[PDB]
RNA sequence: GCGGUAGUAGCAUGCUAGGGAGCAG
RNA sequence: UGACUGCUCCCUAGCAUGCUACUACCG
């Protein structure tokens, strides 16, 4: 309050009519030390009520604006991420085997469905039980999808590594099943 | 939004508009730049000005606060409150502030309309940050000077060697030389289709680079001006003195290469940076070589600046250096692909300024940094920061292509802060060893400025011819030509057998286009030509104004001949403080 | 979070935010603490922030807890009370306060660089847990500033024996290889296994402990743990036992010593005892004979290492079922010859690293000198046995005080264990004067020991002594004593039977430099656990600051059997002493 | 004697936001 | 790892209205 521009005259008024207290007031000054501190009492606190609604309104975009800047340095993070994200799953496509597909397309559209099928180096079969097992992946190489695959190794539920000697008929109850086969692409 | 004081660092939030480039001026320091300057708007997290119907008063410094947007006197809302007042322009961090006294070269630097000496005497007086903001600013203003210009429209092309241009209307035809490289990038229909490394001989037309384009229908020739990333790391770092060796293995014999080199070793090692002070045809281009060898365990890095020198570190590369020891780089700008592209992991190095990868080292050399601008040695800094570098280069050279400055001339000192760092503290080094060059130029440039420290190593034969011949100039367009030069040149021939194998230097490639268009002689470049200057060459006057020869541009001119220097005189010259030969023209 | 401030005794919630451990304050602690000592800054179960965007006053000074958190004044949401009013701070625990009458705890120790003399010998008359806080917090220290230290790496892999190395640039580096680095090693981005590497000597010549494979890149930095809160004292009051009830005593007695069954009574009606033992005062051969008479009682045997184990390890499997000891190995230098991972026995020997606690019942532990309280204090919150006999001396092998600035302290002024007993008085008569011989006893017994051994074995005349001032030279980073080292070698020629020694010095780089031209073998001083031998040469220096302070070394003579060798430039320690005296050649 | 106007403190209602929790398909 | 909607209880901060006393000028 010490810079609010009404405080002079709020100042003067009660030097006037307080400070002049001792000294003897006719019932004429009198009222100059009862209405001159009034009114400007009124004004300062008219000066006092305005400044506070200030200090409110400037302290509701210096914590508006810092939430515009959080955002901001926000989107920045994203969008750095995702094509940090579409910049490696692209360094990823044998592409040989990819434009010998999408060039005998007719018009260059091929379903998505497909591409995982026939443009693939790596197969994972999961597997229930024993029974089939020796209809899907017998031996150390398999066909599928019209094409020949040879294992690469076994791991299991646990993912613990499984040898081909330990899928027996009878050792079959002694592990974890739902089995994981990695196998790679041959020719 | 929020960063670093161009001055105080401190986190601010706000930026000026004035400033093109848009720093992050603190909140304190606007109050400075903003009113103390015709820089007036002002853009923080949101951007300031009377949201008010499609209003139009900004100048922040009037405008007020209020609601959640700004009015300044516009339409103050009842409750408004002024966005400016007690030293601070509202904005994020407001106790972190503080300003510095500061806003002295600022106030300089951003009124600084770059015409006058007096911009560049004030923008070499600064700190650290202000030195770069002023560098960024230059580069800034200049280029965006330079893409002052239209476009050329082509439809048709007759044959190879001939093509009509015609620039656009009211702009006027782009300089003839080809320190602008025309990077061109047409149209097919949607985007930009590239066209390649071009460069324009006269208004016949010889293509001197390498590429062959398509051109056809619907070509359009631009200038191409980068968008210039703003500079981050310093230029330099003060010094010290240490005790200890640290990493470096002197060998254990003796490349006894050179003689001087052990001085240079003992010298160099030492301190946290120097410059090799050396004289034209001294030992500048071979001396780093020694360095590279006598240093084997140490990581060692050559940056350039123009694609035309590299002629000495390649020649003696294949003579007594391997292939595959050094590396190369190139993008898919172009150049001599001999030795291994893309190999960030090699002992000798070669790169250019144009791109580097991001790495360390502990021992650089940077070559022609009295071409460079500050910039460069700031983004060669950045891209590329190692322990110790040193610049190849002498001060005592020609200035760098500054077309924004043409009333005054250009100082040594005031080419960059290092062209002067070393002359207040003294220069580190000064060599006098002359490997393949007479002692006319050892003579000349003792007497000029070295005050004959370095004394006469070959005997002067008195083979050096000079003439009173003054000639007359003429202006008639854009291009400028000298009617006393297609006859001087002719006049001069006359009857001397030794000079018909002789090459022809060109300050104005103008004069030079024209008379190989009347005579015929190949064009050599005489800013990018060091190093590779001919055994016999001729001198011409090819100029008669202080736009190019006042003072310092002959000290590398009259030393391109090995056995027969032809130099006549051009102009007031260095003409009666010494004697010279003459032979009486018929 | 509801610690205890126990410079009170106060059960609070708080803590001193910039501070060295951040410990429990409570109301009244954290009170004073804050306002003299800048520690502007307290944490609770929430620190004490602001908590409004971008908000970077934070100082417990004036906030204003109001609408369910701390705000500030500079911006003011203030409605509300100040956190620090009414000589306390907020938080739980308000009403139940204490206070304390010594307000500069913090504002003398908290500052400080925790080396000063006035902190030690205010800290020595604290009271038993104010100290254990106080060598917690020296531990703290010592970690804390663990981590302001250099870093060692490989770059370039060369031949064996010739390799390289730099530390660092530019910062305050020498370092005692006390404890040796073992960092870890890097390849590309992930961690690989190195193993342990020793630097002694030292272009650089490369020493191997054990055969590794060098990579490139390959790191070296140490990471060590904080010590945990403890919940046990050191010391224990007196209180003699009723009777020797409750042991299985046995019928068969030892006849060769004098002075077993009075002190075996003794230690019947005794409860605890502490005395000042050298080497060789019945750690080497008593703790068998309180094993073989006292069967039942679980004795626990620790060291501070494993090779003062290996002591009593050798010669306990001969007389004593192999099966008498157990002792864990971790998954520090050891050897796999005991039965490990087996932590069930009678005679459960123990390590100060890691134990699990099951029982005890007798404490018995060798030297426990290198280290502070903190020994007394894990030993005793891992086992509580009922009787303790601690064998030993408090000053023996004492860990060294960090970085010194200001002298040495008095050793009457230890931390606990040596001036209780020089201001008491001794419990228990103790000596084994069979190893060591007399020369060295009559002046031991004489400087500190005063009346507690006796002179039992004569001497063959062999001690050298030789009066020689020499010339000191020092340099940049060392210095290369000259004449002392060859007068000995040429005293050494002049007897037939001295090239079966070891070669032992103050700093490693002298002896390993002055072993390629003899042949012997590298050794350093840490500590001489349990290793006695007959030949030894002895050396010093820096004397005047490092080896001329203090008898930091007395105990330690008592390592031969019929005579040493320990040249002396000073006048102290001859006044009496009668070392053969002769003249140089 | 009364009315109007502008601040201040105190008690309930509705609405707009944030936080924690419960149920239903 | 934690979807889309709807209802509802309790606590805190802000805005406007509703009967009063206090101020002070004004009638
Ligand atoms: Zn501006
Ligand atoms: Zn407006
Ligand atoms: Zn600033
Ligand atoms: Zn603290
Ligand atoms: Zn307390
Ligand atoms: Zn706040």
């Amino acid at each position: 309050f010490s810079s609010l521009p009404s405080y002079a005259a709020f100042a003067t008024a009660q030097e006037a009519y307080e400070q002049a207290v001792a000294n003897g007031d006719s019932e004429v000054v009198l009222k100059k030390l009862k209405k001159s501190l009034n009114v400007a009492k009124s004004e300062f606190d008219r000066d006092a009520a305005m400044q506070r609604k200030l200090e409110k309104m400037a302290d509701q975009a210096m914590t508006q604006m810092y939430k515009q800047a959080r955002s901001e340095d926000k989107r920045a993070k994203v969008t750095s991420a995702m094509q940090t994200m579409l910049f490696t799953m692209l360094r990823k496509l044998d592409n040989d085997a990819l434009n010998n597909i999408i060039n005998n397309a007719r018009d260059g559209c091929v379903p998505l469905n497909i591409i995982p099928l026939t443009t693939a180096a790596k197969l994972m079969v999961v597997i229930p039980d024993y029974n089939t097992y020796k209809n899907t992946c017998d031996g150390t190489t398999f066909t599928y999808a019209s094409a020949l695959w040879e294992i690469q190794q076994v791991v299991d539920a646990d993912s613990k590594i499984v040898q081909l000697s330990e899928i027996s008929m009878d050792n079959s109850p002694n592990l974890a099943w739902p089995l994981i086969v990695t196998a790679l692409r041959a020719n | 939004a929020v960063g670093a004081c161009v001055l105080c660092n401190s986190q601010t939030s706000l930026r000026c508009g004035a400033c093109i480039r848009r720093p992050f001026l603190c909140c304190k320091c606007c109050y400075d730049h903003v009113i103390s300057t015709s820089h007036k708007l002002v853009l923080s997290v949101n951007p300031y000005v009377c949201n008010a119907p499609g209003c139009d008063v900004t100048d922040v410094t009037q405008l007020y606060l209020g609601g959640m947007s700004y009015y300044c006197k516009s339409h103050k809302p009842p409750i408004s409150f002024p966005l400016c007042a007690n030293g601070q322009v509202f904005g994020l961090y407001k106790n972190t502030c503080v300003g510095s006294d500061n806003v002295t070269d600022f106030n300089a630097i951003a009124t600084c309309d770059w015409t006058n000496a007096g911009d560049y005497i004030l923008a070499n007086t600064c700190t650290e940050r202000l030195k770069l903001f002023a560098a960024e600013t230059l580069k800034a203003t200049e280029e965006t000077f330079k893409l002052s210009y239209g476009i050329a429209t082509v439809r048709e092309v007759l044959s190879d060697r001939e093509l009509h241009l015609s620039w656009e209307v009211g702009k006027p035809r782009p300089p003839l030389n080809r320190n602008y490289v025309f990077t061109g990038y047409r149209v097919t229909k949607n985007s930009k289709v590239q066209i390649g490394e071009y460069t324009f001989e006269k208004g016949a037309v010889v293509y001197r680079g390498t590429t062959t384009y398509k051109l056809n229908v619907g070509d359009y020739f631009v200038l191409t001006s980068h968008t210039v990333m703003p500079l981050s790391a310093p230029t330099l770092v003060p010094q010290e003195h240490y005790v200890r060796i640290t990493g470096l293995y002197p060998t254990l014999n003796i490349s006894d290469e050179f003689s001087s080199n052990v001085a240079n070793y003992q010298k160099v090692g030492m301190q946290k940076y120097s410059t090799l002070q050396g004289p034209p045809g001294t030992g500048k281009s071979h001396f780093a070589i020694g360095l590279a060898l006598y240093y084997p365990s140490a990581r060692i890095v050559y940056t350039a600046c123009s694609h035309a020198a590299v002629d000495a570190l390649c020649e003696k590369a294949l003579k007594y250096l391997p292939i595959d020891k050094c590396s190369r780089i190139i993008p898919a700008v172009e150049c001599f692909d001999k030795f291994k592209v893309n190999s960030t992991l090699e002992q000798y190095v070669f790169c250019t300024v144009n791109a580097l990868p991001e790495t360390t080292a502990d021992i650089v050399v940077f070559d022609e940094i009295s071409m460079a601008t500050n910039y460069d040695l700031s983004v060669v800094n950045a891209r590329l920061r190692a322990k110790h570098y040193v610049y190849i280069g002498d001060p005592a050279q020609l200035p760098a292509p500054r077309t924004l400055l043409t009333k005054g001339t250009l100082e040594p000192e005031y080419f960059n802060s290092v062209c002067r760092l070393m002359k207040t503290i003294g220069p580190d080094m000064f060599l006098g060893t002359c490997r393949r060059c007479p002692a006319e130029i050892v003579d000349t440039v003792s007497a000029l400025v070295y005050d004959n420290k370095l004394k006469a190593h070959k005997d002067k034969s008195a083979q050096c011819f000079k003439m009173f011949y003054k000639g007359v100039i003429t202006h008639d367009v854009s291009s400028a030509i000298n009617r006393p030069q297609i006859g001087v040149v002719r006049e001069f021939l006359t009857r001397n057998p030794a000079w018909r194998k002789a090459v022809f230097i060109s300050p104005y490639n103008s004069q030079n286009a024209v008379a190989s268009k009347i005579l015929g002689l190949p064009t050599q470049t005489v800013d990018s030509s060091q190093g590779s200057e001919y055994d016999y060459v001729i001198f011409t006057q090819t100029t008669e104004t202080a736009h190019s020869c006042n003072v310092n541009r002959f000290n590398v001119a009259i030393t391109r001949a090995k056995v027969g220097i032809l130099c006549i005189m051009s102009d007031r010259d260095l003409y009666d403080k010494l004697q010279f030969t003459s032979l009486e023209i018929p």
